[PDB]
Order: C-alpha cells, then structure tokens, then sequence
C-alpha cells in the first residue's frame, strides 16, 4: 500500500487584490496600505510647538496690529493662518509681501528688542481712528508715525549701530497721503523722501501723494519695506518726511520654523505630521491628502491606494 | 508564478492549514495529517519583513518649504513655483508606482520559490523511495507509519532503511 | 525502439537588439519602440482649439494692434505665436512682459467689455502715424490716448467699481515724451503722475522725458502696465498727465490654455499631443522630439531609442 | 536565462515553429512531428501583454508650464527655469532607462520560466518511462505511437499502461 | 537565495577554491580533488561585469547650474532655489538606494541561479549511474577513476559506458 | 565502491556586508563603492581652464577695481571665487547682482573693447581717493565718472550704434551724491536724471541724495547698471547729471563657463570633477562630497556609502 505524502501552501478564503509588472489584478493573502488618505480634521498641539493665527496673520503680528498685542515675542514651529484673519488698523501694503512673511516665517519668533532712535526735531507716536485700541486712537504697536513740531520737520539722520554677535530684522514704512494739503498739514513740506541704508545696501522710497479706495475710511496708504542690519554694520535712516519709524529690531534666528494656511481645529494630541486638513499618521511612506505638509510625513503622491503584497499568491480550494 | 508551483503544479492552496505558510498532507496505513513547515514558512516571512522594514515608519522631515496654494494671479514666478511642485509630485507618484509592482511581483516569486525549495528537498530526501506524482505529492513505496512521515518532515529519514522496500514495489511487474 | 520527445521554442531569423541589467546587447525575437522621435512636422486644429497669432503676438492682440483686430474676443485651448510677428503700433514696452503673457495665455481669452470711464475734461482717443488703420492714424484699440483739452489737462480721479461675479483685468500705460516742450504740447503741464489703486493693492508710476532710439520714427515710448480687480473692490485712477487709459476690462478665466512658439503650419487633423515641431503621436510613453508639449503627451526624454523587449531570446538555428 | 533552458539546455530554438513559442518536437516509428503547446505559450504572451498595458496608451496630459527657451540674457530667474527643466528631464531619463533595462531582463527570465516549466511537467508526466538526456529531449522507453505523443501533449498520457515495457527496457542490460 | 543552492542545499561554500567561483570536489579510488568549471565561473562573472559597465565610468557632465548657498536672507526667490535642490537631491538618493538594493538581490539571486545550472547540467549528464545526495553531491554507483571524473568535469562524460555496472550496484539488495 | 562528485562555489574568509530588497545586512564575496565620499582637498587647474579671483569677486573684475587690474580681458571656464575677497574702491550696490554675477560667469570673458563716446562738454576721468592706484586718486577703470566742465554739465544725448556680429554688454552706473552741496559741486544742478535705451528695451534711473555709513571714507554710493545692445540695435544715453558713465562694451559669449565659491587651493594636477572642497575623482555614479559641482561629476546623494556587491552570497566553512 505504502504513502502519499503531498506538499503544499496555505490560502485565506478572504483575499486581496494587487498590482504587479505581468498583471494589474492579481491576489494575494494579505497585503497592507502604503499611502495614508485620511486625516483626524485637528491640528495636534504637539510635538510641534504651535501658533494660532486666530484673527491674525503673521505680517498684522510682527506690525503690531490692535487685534494681535497676544502675540509679542512669541515663538513657533509652525505659525497656523486662519481664512478668516483680517486686518483692523491703518490701511497698508508690503511690497514683496511674499518673502517678508517667509523669511519671519522661518526665523520662527517675533522677538522684538525696543531701541531709543533720536528723532530730534519732530512729534512721535502718530494714531489713527482706522487703529483703535479699546476705542481710542492708536497704530501700530512696533511702528512710530513721526509728524512736525511746531510747524517745522527737521530733517532726520539718525544712526543705529549693530554692536551684537546676532543680525537685527527692521521693519520701517513710508506714508503715502491723500493730498497736497495732508502732506503739508502732517510734514509741513510738499514732499517726503526717505533712505534706509547700511554700509552693504541702500533703499530709498518716495511717497506718491494720492486718492486710493477708502479702508476704514482711509484713502492714504502706508507701504511696508524691511532692513536686515548684520553685527559690526551700523542702521542709516535719513528722510524729511513721511517715515514710519521702526521702534527697535526683531530678533532673525535660523531652524525648522514655517507656516502654513489651514482653517483645521488645534486639539490636545500628539501627532508628527501636519496637513492642513489636519495631522495625519506617518507609518506609510505616502500619503495623498496634502501636498502641503509639515514635520515628518509621508510623500505626497496622487494614487489614493498603493497595496503592497504581504503574502503569497492565494489559490484557493 | 516563475518557479512553477504555487498556482502552477501545486493545483491549489490549503484554507485548513492555519498555523503555517507551507506544509505537509499525508496519507498512511493510520490515517491522514497536516503539519507546517516552520524553516519555509519563517523564510517566506523574514523576506517580507525586511520589504517591510525598509518602507513603514521610515518619514522624511520637512519644514519651510514654497507655496502650494495661491490667491492672486502673478505669473512667471508662480508659474515655476506650481511646476516645480507638479514635476516633483509626478515623480513620487511614478517612483510610488514602480515600488509596488516592482516588489508585488518579487514577493509572489519568492513565495513560490521557498515552496520549490521545500518540494526539492523533500523530493532529494526521499532518494529512490518514492516518486513524484505531478501535482506536489509524492508515492512512498513503503510502509511508512505517524514516525515514519514525521522523521521525512523533521530531516531524519533514513532512506536505506526503507530502500529495499520500496525498489521491490517500484519495480514490480 | 520507442521514441524520442523534445522541447523547445521558437526563434525568427530576423530578430531585435535590447539592453538588459546583464548585457548592453541582447537579441530578442520581437521588440517595441517606447520613444517617439518623429512628428508630422504640422500642428493639427483638432481635438484643442487652436489660435495662429499669424503677424501678432499675444501681447499686441491684447493691446489692440492694427493687424491684430481679427482677434478680438477670441478664446483658445493654444495660441501659437509665430516667430515673424512683428509690431506696427506706438513703440512701447510691457515691465514683467513675460508675466502678462502667460497669465493672458493660460486665461485662454481676450473677452473684452468696454466700461464708460468719465473721463471730464481732456480730449480723448489720440492717434499716430506709427500706428495706422487704412492709412489713417490711429492707436491700440483697448486704450485710450488722453490729451489735453484747451491747454487744460485737470487732474483725473476716477472710479470703476467691480459688482460682476468674476475677476477683471485691466491693461493700461503711461506715455513717456520726446522731450519737455512735448509733454507741455500733449498734457498742458510739466510732469505727470499716474496712481492706479484697488482696495488691496497700488501701483505709481512716474512718465520719465527723454529721447529713446526711433521706432517708426517715434522716439518716445508707452510703458505698459495691468491691475486685476476682485468682485467688490473698485479701481481708481488717479493722474494729471500722460495717462494711457483702459477702455474697459477683459474676462479672466482659469483652465487649460496656453501659449506655444513654433512655425509649424496648420493642418486639418486630429493629433492630442502638440510640440513646437508638429503634432506627435502619443502611443509611447516618452519622446525625445521637444521638452515643449501641450496635450496629453509622453514624457521628455534625452534617449533617441529604447527598445522593450515584447518575445524571448532569440536563439537562431 | 536565470532558469537555463532558453539560450542555456535547449540548444536553440525552432525557425519552423510559427504557431506558438514554446512545444514539442517527437520522433517515432510513425514519423516525426512538431506540436505547439498553447498553455506556456499564452501564460508568456499574457505577461508581455501585461507590460505593454502598464507603458503604451498611458499619457499624461500637461497644459500651461514653464518656459525652457529665451530669447534673451537674462540672469537668476531663468538659471532657475533651466535649472528644473534639466533636473527634471534628468529624472525621467534614468527612469525610463532603467525600466527598460528592468521590464528586458524580466521578460528574458519569464520566456525561460516558462520554457523550463513545461519541460518540468513533462517531465514528471513521462514517470519512470522515459529518462532526460540533457537537451530537453526525452528518450521514451515504450513504443508511443501519435495517439501516445498526443497524450502526452494534451495531458491524457497514463504512464501506468507503458511502465511494465518501459521498466524492462530501462534496466536491461 | 531564490533557486535554493547558494546559502540552501550546498551547506557551505569553499575557501581553497581560489581559481573560479564554481566547482567540483570528488573522491574516488585514487583519492580527491578540486577544479574549477571555468563556463559557470564566467558566466557569473560577465553578468556582473554587465551591471558595472552601466554603473562606473558614466558621469554627466554639468556646468553653469543654480546657487545652493547663501549668505542673505530673501524669501520666495531663495526658498525656490532651495527646494528645487532639496528636492533635485531626495530624488536622486531615492534613485541610488533603490538601485543598490535591486541590484544587490539580482546578484544574489543570478550566482545562485548559476551554481544551480551547474548542478542540473551535472545531475542530467550522470543519467541513471549516480543519486543526489540532497546537499550538491551525488554518489557515482560504479568504479570512476581520475580519467573518468575528468569526463564529467568536460562534458566528455559516457553514461553508457558504466550504466551495466551502476544499475547492478543501485539495484542491488 | 564507487565515487564522490560534489557541486560547489567559492567563499572567502573576509566578506563585505551589503543591502537588498530583502535583507538590510547580508555578506557576499566582493562589493564596490558606489558613492565618492573624499576630495583631494585641492582643486586641479586642468583640465578645466581655472581662473582664481584671489582678492578680486567676479563684479570687482568687472567694473575694473585697482586689485583687479591683471584680470582684464582674461577667460575662463570656471572663475573661483575667495572668501576673503573684498573692494577697494568707490563703494557701489548692483541692483540684481545675482544676475549680472551670473550672466558674466556663465559667458566666461572679460573681454572689453573700448569705444569713443563723444562726452561733449564735460570733464571725463573723475578720481577718488576711496580708489587708489599706486597711492593716485583713480576709479574704477571700466568707468567714467563725468562732472561739470567750467560750471556747467551740458545735456548729454549720445549714441552707440552696434554694428558688430556679437551682443554688446555695456556695464554703466549712477552716483548718489552724499548732500544737495555735493551735487551742485560735481554736476553743476539740482538733480540728475540717467535714461539708458535702445530700439527694444529702456532703464531710467534717478539719483538719490543723501548719507549712507561711510565706507572707506566715503558717504554717497554708486549703484551699477547693464544694457546689452543686440547687433542693428542702437544704445543711447540721456543724462543731465550723475552718469557714471561707459568706456566700451564687454563680449557676451556662451558656452560651459561658470563660477563657483570655494577656498581650496589651485594645485598642478587633473581632474574632471570640480567641488568647492576640492576635486574629486569620477569613477562612481554618486557622490557626497558637495551638491555644489562642475565638470564630469558623480551625482550628489545623502547617503556616505552605497555597496554594489560584485561577488555571490559569502557562505564561510
Ligand atoms: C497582513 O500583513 C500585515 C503586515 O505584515 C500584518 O500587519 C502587522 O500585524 C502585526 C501584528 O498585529 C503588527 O504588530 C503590532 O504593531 C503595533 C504597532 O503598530 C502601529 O504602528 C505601526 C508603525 O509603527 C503601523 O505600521 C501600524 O499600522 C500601527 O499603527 C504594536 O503596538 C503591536 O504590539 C503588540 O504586540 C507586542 C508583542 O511584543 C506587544 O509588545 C504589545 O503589547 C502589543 O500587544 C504589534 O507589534 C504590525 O504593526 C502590522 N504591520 C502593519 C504594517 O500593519 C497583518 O497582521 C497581516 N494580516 C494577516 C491576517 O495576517
Ligand atoms: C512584436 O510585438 C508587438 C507588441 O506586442 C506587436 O505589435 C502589436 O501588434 C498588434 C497586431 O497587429 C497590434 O494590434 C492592433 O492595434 C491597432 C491599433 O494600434 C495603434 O495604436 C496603438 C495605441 O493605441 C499603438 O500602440 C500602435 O502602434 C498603433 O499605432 C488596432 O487598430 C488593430 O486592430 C485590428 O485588429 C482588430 C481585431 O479585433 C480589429 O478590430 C481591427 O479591425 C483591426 O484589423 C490591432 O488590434 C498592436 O497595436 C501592436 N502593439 C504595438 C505596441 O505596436 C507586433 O505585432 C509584434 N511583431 C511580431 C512580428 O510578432
Ligand atoms: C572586487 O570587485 C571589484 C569590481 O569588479 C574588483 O575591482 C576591479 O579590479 C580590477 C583588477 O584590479 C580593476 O581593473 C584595473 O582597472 C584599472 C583602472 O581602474 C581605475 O579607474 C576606474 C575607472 O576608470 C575605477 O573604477 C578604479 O577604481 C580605478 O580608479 C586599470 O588601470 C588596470 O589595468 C591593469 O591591467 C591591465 C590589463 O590589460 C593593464 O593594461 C594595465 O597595465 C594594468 O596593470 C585594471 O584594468 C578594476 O578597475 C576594478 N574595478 C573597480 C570598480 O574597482 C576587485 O578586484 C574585486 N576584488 C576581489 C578581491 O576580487
Ligand atoms: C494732521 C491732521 O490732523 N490732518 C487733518 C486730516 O486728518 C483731516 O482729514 C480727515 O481725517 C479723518 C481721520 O483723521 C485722522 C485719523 O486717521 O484718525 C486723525 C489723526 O490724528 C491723524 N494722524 C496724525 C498722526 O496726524 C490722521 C492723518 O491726518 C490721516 O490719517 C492722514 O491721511 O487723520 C478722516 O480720514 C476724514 O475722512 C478726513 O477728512 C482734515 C479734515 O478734517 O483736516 C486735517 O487738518
Ligand atoms: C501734440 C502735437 O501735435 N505735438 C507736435 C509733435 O508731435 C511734433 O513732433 C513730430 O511728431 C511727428 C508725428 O506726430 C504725431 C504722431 O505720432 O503721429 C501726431 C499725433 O497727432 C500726436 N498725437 C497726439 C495724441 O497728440 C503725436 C504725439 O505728439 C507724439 O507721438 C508724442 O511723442 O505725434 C513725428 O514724430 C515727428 O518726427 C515729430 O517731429 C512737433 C513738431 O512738428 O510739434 C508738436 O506740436
Ligand atoms: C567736487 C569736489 O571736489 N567736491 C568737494 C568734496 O569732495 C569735499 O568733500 C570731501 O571729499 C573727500 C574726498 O574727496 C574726493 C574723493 O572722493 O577723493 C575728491 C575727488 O576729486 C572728488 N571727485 C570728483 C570727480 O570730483 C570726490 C567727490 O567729490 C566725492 O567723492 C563725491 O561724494 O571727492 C572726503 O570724502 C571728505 O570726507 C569730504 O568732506 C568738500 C569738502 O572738502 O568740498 C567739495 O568741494
Ligand atoms: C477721488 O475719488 C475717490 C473715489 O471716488 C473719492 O472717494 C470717495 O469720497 C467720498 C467723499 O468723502 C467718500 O464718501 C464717504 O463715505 C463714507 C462711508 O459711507 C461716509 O462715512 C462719508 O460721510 C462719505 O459719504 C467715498 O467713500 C469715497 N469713495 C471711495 C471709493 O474711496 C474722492 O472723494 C475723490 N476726491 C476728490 C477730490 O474728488
Ligand atoms: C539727509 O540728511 C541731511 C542732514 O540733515 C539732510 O540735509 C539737510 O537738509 C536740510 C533740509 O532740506 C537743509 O536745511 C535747509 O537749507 C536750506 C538752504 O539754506 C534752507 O532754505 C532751509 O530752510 C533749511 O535750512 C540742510 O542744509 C541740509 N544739510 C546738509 C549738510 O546738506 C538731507 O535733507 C537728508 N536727506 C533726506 C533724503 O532726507
Ligand atoms: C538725441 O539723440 C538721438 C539719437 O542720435 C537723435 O535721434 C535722431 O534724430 C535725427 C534727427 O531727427 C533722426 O533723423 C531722422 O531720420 C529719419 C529716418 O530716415 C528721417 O525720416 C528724418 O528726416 C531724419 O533724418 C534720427 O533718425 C534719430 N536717430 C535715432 C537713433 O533715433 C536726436 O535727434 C537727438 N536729440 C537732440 C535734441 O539732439
Ligand atoms: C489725485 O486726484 C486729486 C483730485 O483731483 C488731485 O488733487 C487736485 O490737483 C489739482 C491739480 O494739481 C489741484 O488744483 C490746483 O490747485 C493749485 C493750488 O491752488 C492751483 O495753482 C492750480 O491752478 C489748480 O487749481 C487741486 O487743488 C487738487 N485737489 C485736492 C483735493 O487736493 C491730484 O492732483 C491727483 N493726483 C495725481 C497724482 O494725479
Ligand atoms: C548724518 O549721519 C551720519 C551717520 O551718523 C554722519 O556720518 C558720520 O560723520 C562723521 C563726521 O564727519 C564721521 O566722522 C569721521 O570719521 C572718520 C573715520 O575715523 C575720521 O577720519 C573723520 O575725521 C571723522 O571723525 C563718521 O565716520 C560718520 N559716520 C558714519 C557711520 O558714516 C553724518 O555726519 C551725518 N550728517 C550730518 C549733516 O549731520
Ligand atoms: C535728453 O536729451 C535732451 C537733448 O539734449 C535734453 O533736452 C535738453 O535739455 C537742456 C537742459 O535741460 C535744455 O536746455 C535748457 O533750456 C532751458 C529753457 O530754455 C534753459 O533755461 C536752460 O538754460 C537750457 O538752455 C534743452 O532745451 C533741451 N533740448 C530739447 C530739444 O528739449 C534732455 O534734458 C535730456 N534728458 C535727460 C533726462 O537727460
Ligand atoms: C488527447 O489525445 C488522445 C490521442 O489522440 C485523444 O484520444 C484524446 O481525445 C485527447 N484528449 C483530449 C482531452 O484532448
């Protein structure tokens, strides 16, 4: 009579389908996900040291916007900007908009230093009814609206040397009146000139005195620029009106700071990678919920599902 | 599929044979049985697991990067902030892409190879006592009892104990 | 006696060199090329609609060029720009020229929709013998010539409000005189000054006097600018000389469209993929023909040939 | 060749056969005979077409990008336009070359596969009747006339009828 | 690893085989020996060679390209630059790991595949006259003196030489 | 009795650990590295043409700085740039200077051919003690600082036509005199005005008067200008003060030239691969000595090393 001794392999009589280089549906034992499509919807808090934006963006921040006092010397990884933010002080512009929020961005602090400026000759701390703090009049908090004394506007040439082993982020404005009539009436001569120099660059803005749309019922404007002052070089400001003076410098530090536009819920979690549809688990190597991501995550990738074969192929009886 | 046994001689696999990858049907004078093999079973695994140490929990960190999104229309400069974005994603996806066939394929190859190889070296062991049937299963031509086949599956089947045996049966007339 | 029973498999006298892992030179039995290295030398009007910009680049169609009048309104999938266009109208230059043209091109219309501008007090709709219709003077069609009217040249602050749906965009510029005695002649005063606002954004521009090489016998200039207005923002125009206006706005659209230099002709038929060489086929999955595409294309590549292997070794007898 | 039949045991292959990839060539005291086998010649042509289906047709459709030729001199932004544009071409040029390399090396040692398991399944059908001489010929030690050959070829062979005449002309001596 | 020989059935590989990869060692009536076979040796060898050839010697060459250094800070143009390169660098790395890996299995896996080749080519030419041991070796069941393993060694080899002689001894009881 | 036949392969006492698909760590006979991870430490002057800026940048080569003198006319195929590099003349910023940087090291020449500006009625050759030659006032020797001529500075309205082969790559300037007092000593008016044009392109630039941190003594600033003139085009200069002005063109070229930032010494040897550590073979496919690179070079990747094996599994007795 004797034996049959047969050899074989196991089978699942619950399969799953997967792609190879012969066939795109062929199926295996078990398989597992290698992209991540879902979010939790939240922000986790950590390990990430986050920011909320709330009503403000970072630029009405570092100004000093009356609605983001909260926000002075405060540090991040990730500063989160909200959809809704808006500002609620004199209307202004920045030119090169883009790369000033950028380069804040990174740096990752609004550690601000105040410094004493001379400005001999003129009235400081200018406000306005567009700014208001608790319904007074106000500005800018890191800003100084400089304006005549006594009918006169000196001239200014005022000085601030860089004597620390760290470089200073100054942030300065030039303020574009409505008419003829406002110029004189805050400069006391017909136009303004301003220079912003180091011993390594030089900027020189002119005001252009005009009507533009009226926001919160003003029709002049003020244009944002920023001066990066390295240690040993010395800060030049020289104008005869129109200056929207820094009141000191903030600190430019270098690391993995960012920031990122999301409308997501900040919770109390623990998660490594950030989307702005919400953190998201980071065991797979792609994921294809954000391109826009933080922090360690998986590559973006626009396939929805990528199965990777862990098991043989099943046959089944 | 390259090897030929698993969905190739091997007609089909075995729902019942739930604590291995691989194994052992017998029949004899006693009965019938199944057993895994744990060496096939294990090599089948450690393969697959080091595919799976190499691509899970294995990120890259990434901080400030460039824009993704925008508001406002610009041109030259976003136009090659979005294709620099484009061209990387493609890539990925691409790179994505080829992982998974490329690997998928590989995994079904290596599976079906370690059953050859526990075929080929029951196959070997077995010397002139039996023959190969066609479809993964051997004929014994001798009497060959629950100690018998456990002494095939653990490696300590002596051929020459059974050979007379089974060269009288199999070269019977 | 019995018998012998071989196996074996085919082979082909003819067969085809692959690389491999292993060896640079393979012979298989059949192969099939992945590169398409060849085109039909013309652009084929079908399946995207296609727009020859003929004597005009996109730019002049824009702007209203006399032998671009054909074009008004005209939307397209790909404007093909030739490289013999050439412009016939006032000499002028576009800063960011690049930009306005591609977001023109990837808009994919020149839509336009005359607006009623008061412009009080000024002659309008000047004209010049460097850009003649039918041999009469005459100016870029979407803008307006402002002069002065009996040597009065009041200042202008005017308003366009935004209550459409969608975007507009609006291209107008600034005339740069000859010389002094020519800018009194048009504008009835020294200097002008040009201030185009919305609520969120400014632009000033200042007319700069002098003499520029002759084009067309014309050694002044018009410097070209656009502002893009949102649905419930407003454009004002603020100026008191050498304004070059708007006439109304064009429609801004998202989508597909896009610009493409070549010279290749026109043809009636039917091709998905477009380079500046012709239409290609596009069965395979990389080209080496152009790196410039529109359409559903293959992938660029440096590579003439690439050769997949389709049968086994070849192993003749 | 990663198997060794194509190109490596079996000499060469088969001008002569133009229906199918892989077979049978037999003589015996009938004739001689070619015969094409469609199960191994499908399973390789199904695989190639497997390929093909993931590479031909698949296009991707790009609209508005960069630009990638000037005009004019121009500095730092159009560095950075070439820049990507080389970098990117770079990319999907080594792609292409090593998928090509990759999918060729594959297709040779598939072919191969299959040429070795149908030698294998013939192999075992043949029992103890016949014996391997080295060059994918077997030497079948029964009398097979075309209704034999044809049983072996469409799997209806029943060795047990041959194996008494087989046996005896096997071990003669 | 895949075909089973290298790291499987051949227990070890061999120290003192210093000119070739491949090889037999035998015993026989006039004592042992070592030779190389130079065909399996050079086959190997030349397919490697070919993975080289691609791999070594072959740089593109690039001149004028983008800063990837930087002594300012600027914002968007810089953080372009910067992530072009980033991104320009992870994809070539990926490419590079990839490429070790696949590499590095197909070797592997095509030496084995050779000393497999070697042993098939081996067991088919000994016909009826010698048993697979199950480890690399076979025992040759008749008398096969230096001259007569030479033979084998150079496919000069006769089974019919010896198969009266080995089937007697096989046989036997 | 019988005999013994067994089928084997080689070992070796001393195996190389390499990675697969499989298995992180496995020994096989032989490995080759992959990726070159060490320099020389020098760079190799052939056979790449090498040009060492020693004390001078690129720029300050350029415009003719007094350490720069033996730089004229010379090319290159890669201009090494030092860190201890610094000007010795008048103090200057280029707006765009990244770009120019760029277009000169990537044509490769220094090559200038001066040419006869008819500056009529002016003094020509203006001097400083901030640029000395030989302990002599001087100035850059590419440039022409104009100033009054008996207290008056003339309109200057002049022309250079092109009417070579080649594209001309004029290099021109604007000095921002330090007080109204200075302007009126050098250029005998108010103010200044620069309109630089030709047929297809214009550049107006207004001088800016004012103090900036001194610097070698010296308050004001000049800031550098480019105009390339293609042949049949026409360069024209418009300028009633503050023109700094051209002697001649420079050759524009193109070709594999470039410029690269390192401290590594120029050594007697030969080598294809440059890096700023220094020249590297380029025998292996990758690198991880320098993103930065020049030549015939290995790819730069993360990883330190990268094992091709090259020899079977290592199975030891
Ligand atoms: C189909 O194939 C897959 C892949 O091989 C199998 O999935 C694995 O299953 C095992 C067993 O359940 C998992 O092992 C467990 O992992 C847990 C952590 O996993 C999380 O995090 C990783 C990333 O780090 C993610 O990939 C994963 O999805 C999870 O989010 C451990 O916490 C578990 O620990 C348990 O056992 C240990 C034993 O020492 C104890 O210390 C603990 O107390 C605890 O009880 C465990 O190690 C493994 O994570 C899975 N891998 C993947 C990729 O999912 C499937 O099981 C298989 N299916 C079938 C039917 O066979
Ligand atoms: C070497 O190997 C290659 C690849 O396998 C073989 O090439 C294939 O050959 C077949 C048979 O001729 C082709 O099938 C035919 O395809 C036509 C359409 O092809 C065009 O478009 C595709 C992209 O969509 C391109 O890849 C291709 O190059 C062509 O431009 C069909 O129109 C044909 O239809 C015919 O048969 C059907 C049967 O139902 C009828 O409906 C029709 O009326 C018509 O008569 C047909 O299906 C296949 O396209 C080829 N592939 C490639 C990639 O080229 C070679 O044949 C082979 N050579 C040898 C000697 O063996
Ligand atoms: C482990 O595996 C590796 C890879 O196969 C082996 O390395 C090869 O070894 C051979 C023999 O020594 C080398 O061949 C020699 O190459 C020299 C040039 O090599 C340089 O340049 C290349 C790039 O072009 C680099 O890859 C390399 O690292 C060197 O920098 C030749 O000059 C040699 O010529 C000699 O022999 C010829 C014979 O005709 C004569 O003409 C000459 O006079 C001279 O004597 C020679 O051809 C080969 O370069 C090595 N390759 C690599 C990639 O390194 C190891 O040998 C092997 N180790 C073991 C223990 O087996
Ligand atoms: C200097 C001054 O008082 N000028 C008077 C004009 O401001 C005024 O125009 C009206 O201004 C209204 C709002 O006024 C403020 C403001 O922004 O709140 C008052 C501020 O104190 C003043 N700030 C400073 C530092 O002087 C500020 C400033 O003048 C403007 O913002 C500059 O554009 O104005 C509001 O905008 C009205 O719509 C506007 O008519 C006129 C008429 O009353 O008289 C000027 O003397
Ligand atoms: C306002 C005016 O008529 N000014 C006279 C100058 O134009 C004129 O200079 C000559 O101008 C010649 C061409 O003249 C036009 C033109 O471009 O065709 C005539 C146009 O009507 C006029 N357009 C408007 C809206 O006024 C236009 C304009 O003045 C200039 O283009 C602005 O630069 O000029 C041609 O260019 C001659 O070469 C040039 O001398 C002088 C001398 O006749 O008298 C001015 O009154
Ligand atoms: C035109 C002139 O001579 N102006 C006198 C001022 O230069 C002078 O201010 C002092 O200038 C000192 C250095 O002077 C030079 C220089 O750079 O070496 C002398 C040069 O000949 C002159 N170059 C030309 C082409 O005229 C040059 C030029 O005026 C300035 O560089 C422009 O900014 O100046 C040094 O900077 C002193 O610190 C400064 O006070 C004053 C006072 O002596 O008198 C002016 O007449
Ligand atoms: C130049 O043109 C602009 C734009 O048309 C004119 O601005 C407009 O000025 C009027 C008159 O002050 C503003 O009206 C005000 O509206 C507010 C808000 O309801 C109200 O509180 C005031 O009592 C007053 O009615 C109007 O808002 C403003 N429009 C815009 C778009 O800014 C400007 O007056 C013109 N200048 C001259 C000198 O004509
Ligand atoms: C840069 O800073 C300097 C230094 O303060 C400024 O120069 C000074 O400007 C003032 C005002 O324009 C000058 O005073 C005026 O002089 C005229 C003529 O005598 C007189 O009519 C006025 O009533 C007034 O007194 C002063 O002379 C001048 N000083 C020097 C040394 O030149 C300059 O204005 C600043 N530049 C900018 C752009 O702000
Ligand atoms: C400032 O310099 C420019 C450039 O040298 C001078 O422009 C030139 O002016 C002359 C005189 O009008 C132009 O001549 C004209 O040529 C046309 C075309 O053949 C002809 O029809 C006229 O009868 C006349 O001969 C010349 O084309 C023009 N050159 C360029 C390059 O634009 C300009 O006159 C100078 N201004 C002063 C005030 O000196
Ligand atoms: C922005 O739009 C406003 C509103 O029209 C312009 O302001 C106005 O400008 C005119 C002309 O410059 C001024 O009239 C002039 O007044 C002087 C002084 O009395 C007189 O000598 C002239 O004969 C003429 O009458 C007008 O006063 C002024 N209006 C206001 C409310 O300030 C302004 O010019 C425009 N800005 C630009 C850059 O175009
Ligand atoms: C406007 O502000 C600037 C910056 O504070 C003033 O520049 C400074 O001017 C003084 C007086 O000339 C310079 O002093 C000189 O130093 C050199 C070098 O040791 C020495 O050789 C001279 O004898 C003199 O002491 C000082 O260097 C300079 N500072 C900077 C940072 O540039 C400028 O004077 C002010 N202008 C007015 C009109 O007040
Ligand atoms: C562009 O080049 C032209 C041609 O030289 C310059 O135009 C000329 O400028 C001068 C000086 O501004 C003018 O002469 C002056 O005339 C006034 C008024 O009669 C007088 O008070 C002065 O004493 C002097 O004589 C000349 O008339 C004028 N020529 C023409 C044809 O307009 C122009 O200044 C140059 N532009 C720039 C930006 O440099
Ligand atoms: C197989 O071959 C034999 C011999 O010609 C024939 O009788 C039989 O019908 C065939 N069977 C099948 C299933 O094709």
């Amino acid at each position: 009579p004797g034996a049959t001794l047969c050899l074989g392999h196991h089978a699942v009589p619950n399969g799953t389908i997967v792609k190879t280089i012969t066939n795109d549906q062929i199926e295996v034992t078990n398989a597992t996900e290698l992209v991540q499509s879902s979010s939790t919807g939240g922000i986790c808090d950590s390990p990430h040291q986050i920011l909320d934006g709330e009503n403000c963006t970072l630029i009405d921040a570092l100004l000093g916007d009356p609605q983001c006092d909260g926000f002075q010397n405060k540090k991040w990884d990730l500063f989160v900007e909200r959809s809704k933010a808006y500002s609620n002080c004199y209307p202004y512009d920045v030119p090169d908009y883009a790369s000033l929020r950028s380069l804040v961005a990174s740096s990752g602090t609004l550690e601000f230093n105040n410094e004493s400026f001379n400005w001999a000759g003129v009235t400081q701390n200018g406000t306005s009814s567009a700014c208001k703090r608790r319904s007074n009049k106000s500005f800018f908090s890191r800003l100084n609206w400089l304006t005549h004394l006594k009918y006169k506007y000196p001239a200014l040439n005022v000085t601030m040397p860089n004597n620390e082993k760290f470089d200073k982020l100054y942030i300065w404005g030039v303020h574009h009146p409505v008419t003829d009539s406002d110029q004189i009436s805050l400069y006391a001569q017909a136009s303004g000139r301003i220079t912003v120099s180091t011993k390594r660059s030089q900027q020189t803005v002119i005001p252009n005195i005009g009507f533009r749309p009226r926001v919160r019922d003003i029709s002049s404007r003020i244009s944002i620029y920023w001066t990066i002052v390295k240690p040993g070089d010395i800060l030049l400001i020289n104008s005869t009106g129109n200056l929207i003076a820094p009141r000191g410098y903030f600190k430019i530090r270098s690391g993995k700071s960012s920031i990122m536009r999301s409308d997501a819920p900040i919770g109390k979690c623990n998660s490594e990678c950030i989307t702005p549809n919400g953190s998201i688990p980071n065991d797979k190597p792609f994921q294809n919920v954000n391109r826009i991501t933080y922090g360690a995550c998986p590559r973006y990738v626009k396939q929805n599902t990528l199965k990777l074969a862990t098991g043989m192929r099943n046959v089944p009886e | 599929g390259i090897f030929g046994a698993i969905a190739g001689f091997i007609e089909n696999g075995w729902e019942g044979m739930v604590d291995g990858w691989y194994g052992f049907r017998h029949q004899n004078s006693e009965g019938t049985g199944q057993a895994a093999d744990l060496k096939s079973t294990q090599a089948a695994i450690n393969q697959i697991n080091g595919k799976l140490n190499r691509l899970i929990g294995k990120t890259n960190e990434k901080f400030h990067q460039i824009e993704k999104e925008f508001s406002e229309v610009e041109g030259r400069i976003q136009d090659l902030e979005k294709y620099v974005e484009d061209t990387k994603i493609d890539l990925w996806s691409y790179n994505a892409e080829l992982l998974v066939a490329l690997e998928n394929q590989h995994t079904i190859d290596l599976t079906d190879s370690e059953m050859n190889k526990l075929f080929e070296r029951t196959k070997k062991q077995l010397r002139e006592n039996a023959e190969d049937m066609g479809n993964g299963c051997f004929k014994i031509y001798h009497k060959c009892d629950n100690a018998c086949i456990e002494s095939i599956r653990n490696g300590t089947y002596d051929h020459d104990v059974y050979r007379d045996e089974a060269l009288n049966n199999r070269f019977q007339i």
